[PDB]
């Protein structure tokens, strides 16, 4: 992977531009593709038995969804005629259009492969890629929030807090507990459609850069909660202090900045009369600090995982704005209360 | 209306296609095939009867998608007859 | 020599002969003038039904 | 020269083919733009009508007339 | 003699059974020649010259012929008959009584169906178009032009130097 | 009718099966990225296909640098081909 | 004795290297190679069938 | 509509009468005498050899599994006789909608009868072999489908009627000078046997040898013409016959002069040497019609 990987790397880049600036439905299932044919690649890399079953896995849950997609916007053809995304008009086609979305970011009753391919990935690189392929569908949701019948779109956002919430709990994998931290913070990205358009972009800004920088923070290699547990005693004392911060602002504490997109997400569905419902979301992010708040115990704790082997020399990893955006996912309460109305 | 009723019918069948599963892996790749030739259809006879002469370009276009997905996707069918013996969707590492 | 060869190829002078006079000489029997219409487009799939329309009720081309 | 002649009779000895497939292909694309011919093409491309002209109504109009052949409009006639 | 798309669809329904089912990649191979082949017809009968012939090009003279490649690069096990496999023949049967049901609905005009849409007859009526159009005729009669969809054009060329590029490296 | 040219030349290909079956009593992985290519320069000439029938209404200078992109691109794709493509 | 088989670089500069690329680029030689059995093919076979023609002996 | 019989009768007879054609004038190549004993000239031994073949001839088949082996021919033969159909001629039968569409379509099909041939032996001996074999075809099929654009981007939309017109005063073959040598190779490919070589199996032989003939003929289609005469068809029955037979003559010119190129090189002539030729001439060829008006 030498010049071209860079382009390879582009062209995810310039897909999701096709999903942003577009006015025909075809042309969004055009930017997808574009997605699927250039992840598969760094998905793989390294060539490993582990990493051929995760790209098969990513591929065959991944491209029968767009399939779905597809049958959406052929009903689009069917009624309404118009090729437009503005709205989706007929509640018969709305049904397999958030069903397919719901396989990208809804994953209440599609999360299954997202442990397993998150879990399959040989780089650090790869990872970041996950966390950033989920923008591209966020952006037909915010296009196409009306008409798309709310029973079954907030079922999509109750269910997957509580499978996210208990699906990390029995997961000793570093990649597999943010995974499961994915579904979690899904369930609120899939509340505030519904609810105000607004701030759920916002959503993103914060939960992306909070993952980017989680990653990023895994260039010195940990894989298991055993190796991560190896880094305050016998590696760097002070990145460890960072590695903590951002795992409390992972979960809903109010001096940090995930705190802030708690806020709006309550305020906006407690004006819509609903009270029981978001009640329901306060409850279950307890369950998501609880994976984190183990994780933390790497950085708090002895728990001796002292080794014979012992590093000296300085450690140089890639680090693209592993220091610039920590600053801003550790503190943004004070920075951030009128920026809602900036995003969108 | 009349035509369009049994080219649905034929697309529900090629949907459960990829949701079934029994030993062999291929037929998943054959039945995204069977797929897109359904949607194929139905595209085609909304803009070849009720005319548009601008958007009858757009299946096409999904013509040449639906073959990308059926090579990139069918490039690591083959990659796990590399690793493994035979390709089995019961052959599996992953938990 | 040649008059082995020329057999060969005067057998091959029938053969693939009949293809193209067969298809040419069935008009004058199926139609009046030793002519078949070519459709292409709407344009000329319209005049040969208004053709029939103008007094010849099964035939298809006719002249007046 | 230091690419201009000695990166030529090479590429005439080993792989000769592959001269044609830039040469040619090359061409293809600088001739199109300098040469003065392409302009009178694009004229008999939009002067050939598909379907049926359109009959605008007259009140103060410049260049038109009847159906009949009469000097008014474009009307192309560029050789022969 | 009356229908002429309707005998077409039945076909290509009864093609598609053996991919629900499960008759190995060979058998369940043969099936998309046989629905691809009939499948041209329904797009042909309304119209579409070029794009009725291009499922003859790619779907069936290329997409299929690499399929032919992999399915003898992996999993070939000899092929085997497809009626002694259990619960193959009995998802092979409940297929097609799901689909041959409905036509015997057909008759008397009106048939029960799942959708809010009803069907009728639609005979004269299944075409639903006029003449209109005389010289350069058809919506597909011009389907493909590089004008207007100019961005179209440089997204399916960017899409296919992706593919060349990526599965070269994966192998 | 074409229904019936086409079913004419099946019915009497079968019919010569009969005649022989009935009368008488007494590895290597390397083809696959050939294949792929196949399929993958097959949807360029899709898409440079229509250029003879296409090219009749519209304008010829917004066409020119669209109709030659796509072949630059396929000669683009064999580029590719030559940073050691293999054996074959 | 020595008779060498090896012809040692026969094009050098400009004509010897042109028509030595003409045949590669085109065919010529294909079509020269053609002509050898085309006048061949004008020349009487020399065959003999065996129930009425005989083939040469010796005493 | 008898016409079709008409079409298919002696053109299995076209098939059969190649047995002298295939071994005669490739005997005078070889200074050898071909058929002589059976007929006046052989006449008489291509018929002959149908009744030895068809009626007395045996099966032995190595698994024969259930539909497949007995369902190959009817894919080698129906596809090689239904290209018979979009044929101009002097008249064609039942005219397409576009004319060369239907002809690529049906000889890209016609690589399922070499591909379910290899699936019906149970071998794995058998099998890598037959790959290779489509291999030959598959790759030769990129390049068909470009050499044929730009004959059409200079003149003439798909419809094979509207190519007989356009060769009017001069052929096809000046203005396209190095596409016309690619025909000439490109075809071979096919099941030809001349630059790379591989009851039911005498069933192959009547389809392999009538795709010889119909590659014949839809050269002399592209490429040849000379004269149209619509009031005559007796001039132009008797001249195209002419112009195919002399590509007949060239089509085992090779078979007998050249040796075989092997299946890496041929992957060496092609993809690496003509797939470059190929697109810089039809890059050409786009802008031929710009530079000067040539459009239908």
């Amino acid at each position: 992977n030498p010049i071209i990987f860079i382009i390879i790397l582009l062209t995810i880049m310039l897909g999701t531009i096709i999903v942003m600036i577009s006015s025909h439905w075809l042309l969004v299932w055009i930017g997808f593709e574009m997605n699927m044919l250039a992840i598969i690649p760094i998905m793989m890399k390294n060539h490993n038995p582990r990493a051929t079953e995760a790209s098969t896995k990513y591929f065959l849950t991944q491209s029968t969804a767009s399939m779905l997609l597809m049958m959406a916007v052929i009903i689009n053809l069917m009624f309404s005629g118009q090729w437009t995304v503005m709205k989706l008009f007929n509640p018969m086609a709305s049904m397999l259009m958030t069903m397919a979305l719901a396989m990208k970011l809804g994953m209440a009753p599609f999360h299954f492969w997202v442990p397993e391919v998150t879990q399959g990935i040989p780089l650090s690189s790869g990872l970041i890629l996950l966390t950033w392929q989920k923008l591209a569908p966020m952006s037909v949701l915010y296009q196409i929030f009306p008409s798309i019948n709310l029973n079954l779109i907030l079922t999509l956002s109750v269910l997957s807090i509580l499978i996210g919430g208990w699906g990390g709990l029995n997961q000793t994998q570093l990649r597999k507990i943010m995974a499961y931290s994915s579904i979690a913070h899904m369930g609120w990205m899939t509340a505030v459609l519904p609810y105000n358009p607004t701030m759920t972009l916002l959503n993103l800004i914060i939960y992306i850069i909070m993952t980017s920088t989680m990653f990023t923070m895994f260039m010195a290699n940990s894989t298991t909660t055993t190796l991560s547990l190896s880094h305050t005693w016998n590696k760097t004392p002070i990145m460890t202090v960072l590695i903590l911060a951002t795992l409390l602002s992972m979960g809903g504490l109010p001096p940090l900045s995930g705190f802030m997109p708690k806020w709006m997400i309550i305020q906006e569905m407690t004006k819509n009369n609903s009270i029981i419902l978001p009640t329901f979301m306060a409850i279950t992010a307890l369950l998501n600090l609880y994976f984190y708040m183990r994780l933390t115990y790497s950085t708090t704790l002895t728990m001796f995982p002292s080794t014979n082997n012992m590093k000296m020399k300085w450690q140089f990893p890639l680090m693209k704005k592993m220091t610039f955006l920590p600053t801003m996912v550790v503190l943004s309460t004070m920075m951030l209360p009128l920026t809602p109305m900036l995003s969108v | 209306s009349m035509v369009y009723m049994n080219i649905m019918m034929a697309f529900t069948v090629s949907l459960v296609g990829l949701l079934m599963y029994r030993s062999h892996l291929m037929s998943s790749l054959l039945c995204l095939e069977g797929m897109m030739l359904s949607l194929f259809v139905m595209a085609a006879l909304t803009i070849l009867n009720s005319h548009f002469t601008l958007a009858s370009m757009m299946p096409i276009i999904l013509l040449v998608f639906a073959a990308c997905e059926a090579a990139l996707g069918l490039s690591l069918l083959v990659m796990v007859s590399n690793t493994y013996g035979t390709d089995y969707v019961q052959n599996l590492n992953l938990l | 020599m040649w008059f082995e060869v020329l057999p060969g190829i005067a057998v091959m002078g029938v053969c693939l002969f009949i293809p193209g006079m067969a298809t040419a000489r069935i008009h004058r029997f199926s139609n009046g003038g030793k002519e078949k219409r070519v459709a292409h487009y709407p344009y000329q799939w319209y005049l040969m039904e208004r053709d029939r329309r103008v007094s010849g009720v099964n035939r298809s081309y006719v002249s007046k | 020269a230091e690419r201009v002649a000695a990166f030529l009779k090479n590429v005439w000895a080993k792989e000769p083919v592959l001269v044609a497939s830039f040469a040619i292909a090359g061409l293809a694309v600088i001739l199109p733009t300098l040469s003065p011919y392409t302009k009178y093409s694009l004229m008999i491309n939009x002067x050939x009508x598909x379907x049926x002209x359109x009959x605008x109504x007259x009140x103060x109009x410049x260049x038109x007339x009847x159906x009949x052949x009469x000097x008014x409009x474009x009307x192309x006639x560029x050789x022969x | 003699m009356l229908y002429i798309v309707f005998i077409l669809s039945v076909i290509f329904v009864m093609g598609f059974v053996g991919f629900s089912s499960k008759p190995s990649p060979i058998y369940g191979g043969l099936g998309l020649i046989v629905s691809g082949g009939v499948g041209c017809g329904i797009v042909l009968n309304f119209g579409g010259s070029f794009l009725g012939l291009m499922v003859f090009l790619i779907y069936l003279g290329g997409m299929m012929v690499v399929f032919g490649y992999t399915t003898a690069m992996a999993t070939e096990q000899y092929p085997e008959i497809w009626l002694s496999n259990k619960a193959v023949l009995g998802a092979f049967v409940t297929g097609l009584l799901m689909e041959f049901f409905m036509v015997y609905y057909v008759l008397k005009d009106k048939e029960v169906e799942v959708v809010f849409e009803f069907n009728g007859l639609g005979d004269w009526v299944i075409y639903d178009t006029g003449d209109s159009g005389f010289f350069s005729e058809e919506a597909m009669g011009i389907a493909a032009l590089y004008s207007y969809g100019t961005w179209l054009v440089i997204v399916t060329g960017w899409s296919l130097l992706i593919g060349v590029v990526v599965i070269m490296e994966i192998t | 009718n074409l229904m019936l040219a086409l079913l004419t030349n099946f019915t009497l290909a079968t019919l010569l099966v009969i005649i022989a079956f009935w009368l008488p009593q007494l590895f290597s992985m390397k083809f696959f990225l050939v294949a792929i290519t196949f399929l993958l320069f097959d949807l360029e000439i899709a898409l440079l296909l229509p250029l003879p029938w296409a090219s009749q209404t519209a304008n010829l200078n917004t066409m020119l640098t669209m109709a030659l992109f796509l072949i630059i691109l396929l000669a683009v794709s064999l580029a590719y081909e030559w940073t050691q493509k293999g054996l074959e | 004795t020595y008779k060498y088989v090896n012809l040692r670089e026969p094009s050098m500069d400009m004509k010897s290297v042109t028509d030595r690329a003409a045949q590669t680029l085109l065919w010529t030689e294909l079509i020269r190679g053609l002509g050898m059995t085309l006048s061949y093919l004008f020349r009487e076979p020399a065959t003999i069938n065996y129930p009425f023609e005989k083939g040469p002996l010796s005493p | 509509m008898i016409n079709i019989l008409m079409l298919i009768i002696p053109i299995l007879l076209a098939v059969a009468f190649l047995t002298l054609v295939e071994r005669k004038v490739l005997g005078y190549m070889q200074l050898r005498k071909g058929p002589n004993v059976v007929g006046p000239y052989g006449l008489l031994q291509p018929i002959a050899d149908a009744i030895k073949l068809f009626i007395k001839e045996p099966l032995r088949p190595a698994t024969s599994s259930a539909s497949m082996f007995i369902l190959a021919p009817i894919m080698a033969l129906g596809l090689a006789l239904t290209m018979w159909i979009p044929l101009p001629m002097p008249y064609p039968l039942i005219n397409m909608n576009l004319g060369v569409l239907f002809m690529l379509a049906m000889s890209s099909l016609a690589v399922y009868s070499i591909l379910w041939s290899g699936w019906a032996s149970n071998s794995k001996y058998a099998l890598i072999g037959a790959l290779r074999a489509v291999a030959q075809t598959i790759s030769y099929e990129v390049t068909l489908a470009i050499i044929l654009l730009s004959v059409l981007l200079m003149s003439g939309s798909f419809t094979l009627s509207t190519l007989i017109t356009t060769q009017e005063q001069m052929w096809l073959i000046l203005p396209a000078w190095p596409l016309a040598m690619m025909w000439f190779i490109s075809t071979l490919a096919e099941t030809n046997r001349a630059p790379f070589d591989l009851g039911p199996f005498a069933l192959f032989f009547m389809a392999e040898y009538a795709n010889i003939i119909m590659m014949n003929i839809f050269t002399a289609i592209l490429f040849l013409g000379t004269s149209h005469n619509p009031h005559m068809p007796e001039l132009y029955t008797i001249n195209f016959t002419i112009k195919s037979l002399l590509l007949t003559m060239s089509f085992l010119w090779i078979r007998a002069s050249y040796p075989r190129f092997r299946y890496d090189q041929l992957m060496h002539l092609l993809w690496k040497n003509f797939l470059p030729l190929t697109l810089a001439l039809c890059m050409w060829h786009v802008s031929l019609p710009i530079l000067t008006s040539g459009i239908p």
